[PDB]
């Protein structure tokens, strides 16, 4: 039994929702 | 004006909470939600009353009834530009280009659709 400790993360390009919609102004 | 990006299927989005979905699997709860806990941005319905497909090519000009009052509101995007319509997913002035370039079930845009827009509040 062992934690992981060195565990690099993935990338991944993401969107912001408020993006996918029109702002009105 | 040009094609989005993130459109195209298997686009991960970032919610309200920092919660991740694919394009493809937005609801509208989803945006509802997420509006409700932005203290920011405000949700706003915006009726569709002209489509006028227009001037120049595969572009297209809409006009909505946006506010609690009917705003008189007018935009230019190309045809296949798609818009979330409260409670069936997204629609398009060409469902079929919309459909192929990004892969997403897209409905006919007509005049009556209640669409979802942001703005601040």
């Amino acid at each position: 039994m062992f934690v992981w400790t060195n565990v690099e993360p993935r990338s991944v390009a993401v969107f912001p929702w408020h993006s996918l919609v029109p702002f009105l102004a | 004006p040009t094609l989005p990006p993130y459109f195209m299927k298997g686009s991960i989005i970032q919610l309200a909470n920092g919660e991740l979905k694919k394009v493809e699997d937005l609801k509208t709860e989803d945006f509802i939600q997420s509006a409700e806990i932005s203290n920011d941005l405000k949700i706003d319905s915006s009726t569709v009353e002209r489509i006028e497909d227009s001037h120049s090519p595969g572009v297209a000009v809409i006009q909505f009834a946006v506010g609690e009052h009917r705003a008189q509101v007018s935009v230019e995007v190309l045809v296949e530009y798609p818009f979330f319509v409260f409670g069936q997913g997204w629609s398009s002035c060409c469902p079929e280009r919309t459909s192929q370039l990004f892969d997403l079930p897209c409905s006919k845009l007509s005049v009556g659709d209640v669409c979802i827009s942001l703005t601040l509040k």
